[PDB]
């Protein structure tokens, strides 16, 4: 079983940079993508293929993936970014979600 | 325009079967692998199953392999998850999702998921 | 959505080639001639989709100024001939949305939409100056070396390196091969 680990929670005030990571063995040799999920809603793709942003996703979201860790960075976090964030890895033999990180935006 | 309209679900007794379905519209359904992903109450997203674009390849998470079946009808733009031998631990919201075209394995269906259905709640009435 | 050409390539021309350096995607061109990244350093035999095949001949491509082009042309000691794809080789690449077709390591049957491509020219590729490099802004992976850079009915080059933000292919030219 391939396991992806995320920190349980991150909290920042509006305008700060939030950094959410996901780690697994040789994750940098796979593709990382990121989903945002708000209460009572379906996940929404915010980053795909390590670093690409779907149209409509704010430019403050960026992604990287190297070594064993993928990182979702929110540069100038907004109140509406409060949500759970999930990393997912894929390669030919792999589709695995990380455990999720709760992002709280406060004060 | 791009839509994954889910149906089915509800309360089900353990050991029994329930079919989840999804109607796809606004895109060429027959060109995309599809996944089912589930989320138990207060838990994270968990991959459940995949079916490749033409239905020829199917894979299942260890937790449901040997019980669930996935299928698709590319003439009716429909996707199905037949849940059999249900257990309490299958209780979850079930989403179907489309594999994005930015980069993928068309044989295994592995990739990232760029369109998600609204989700269907399945509650198994067992402890 | 647009996969027919890539699937055709995968079925008749793209192989997993194993050398002592590991698995690479390889592209059969015509006859018993295929290409692989030069840093694959093939020996006297390779594995083609797992089967041991003797290398009848091999040579590294360099440009008229003796600069590495990072392509090695292999002639395989096998009876089956490759479907001739020389007519699809294209230099008609500026601003085209290109695809990488990968069949090696943890990226088999893999299609990547790498976006617009451009000629970067000379690059320091793992400390070897290498010419005729085509660049794309896309995250590539260690297991994908040899990936075929292409578009519908066009073959542009072979993926030979990258850094996680930009990837680089060695250009393919019809003039590298017997005229068709």
């Amino acid at each position: 079983s391939y396991v992806l680990t995320q920190p349980p929670s991150v909290s920042v005030s509006p305008g700060q940079t939030a950094s959410i990571t996901c780690s697994g063995d040789k994750l940098g040799d796979k593709y990382a993508c990121w989903y945002q999920q708000k209460p009572g809603q379906s996940p929404v793709l915010v980053i795909y293929q390590d670093s690409k942003r779907p149209s409509g996703i704010p430019e403050r979201f960026s992604g990287s993936n190297s070594g064993n860790t993928a990182t979702l960075t929110i540069s100038g976090t907004q109140a509406m970014d409060e949500a759970d964030y999930y990393c997912q890895a894929w390669d030919s033999s792999t589709v695995v979600f990380g455990g999720g990180t709760k992002l709280t935006v406060l004060g | 325009q791009v839509q994954l309209l889910q149906s089915g679900g509800g309360v089900v007794q353990p050991g029994r079967s329930l079919r989840l379905s999804c109607a796809a519209s606004g895109f060429t359904f027959s060109s995309y692998a599809m996944h089912w992903v589930r989320q138990a109450p207060g838990k994270g997203l968990e991959w459940v199953a995949v079916i490749s674009y033409d239905g020829s390849n199917k894979y299942y998470a260890d937790s449901v392999k040997g019980r669930f079946t996935i299928s698709r009808d590319n003439s009716k733009n429909t996707l199905y998850l037949q849940m059999n031998s249900l257990r309490a631990e299958d209780t979850a919201v079930y989403y179907c999702a489309r594999v994005g075209k930015g980069g993928y394995d068309f044989w295994s269906g592995s990739g990232y998921m760029d369109v998600w259905g609204k989700g269907t709640t399945v509650t198994v009435s067992s402890g | 959505p647009n996969t027919e050409f890539a699937l055709s390539l995968l079925r008749k021309n793209i192989m997993t080639i194993t050398t002592s350096k590991g698995e690479f995607t390889g592209l059969g061109i015509h006859d018993r001639v295929c290409v692989i990244p030069t840093h694959a350093q093939p020996g006297d035999d390779v594995l083609v989709n797992g089967q041991k095949i003797r290398v009848k001949d091999k040579y590294k491509l360099v440009d008229p100024e003796n600069i590495n082009l990072e392509l090695t042309v292999l002639t395989l000691d096998r009876n089956e001939k490759f479907r001739d794809i020389r007519g699809f080789i294209s230099e008609d690449l500026e601003g085209v949305d290109a695809t990488l077709v990968v069949h090696s390591n943890n990226f088999t049957n893999t299609i990547l939409e790498v976006g617009p491509v451009t000629m970067a020219g000379l690059i320091n590729l793992s400390s070897t100056p290498t010419n005729r490099m085509i660049r794309y802004d896309y995250a590539t992976k260690t297991g994908q070396c040899g990936g075929v850079l292409c578009a519908t009915g066009k073959i542009f080059g072979i993926h030979v390196g990258g850094n996680g933000r930009q990837g680089f292919s060695a250009q393919l030219k019809k003039q590298y091969f017997v005229e068709k």
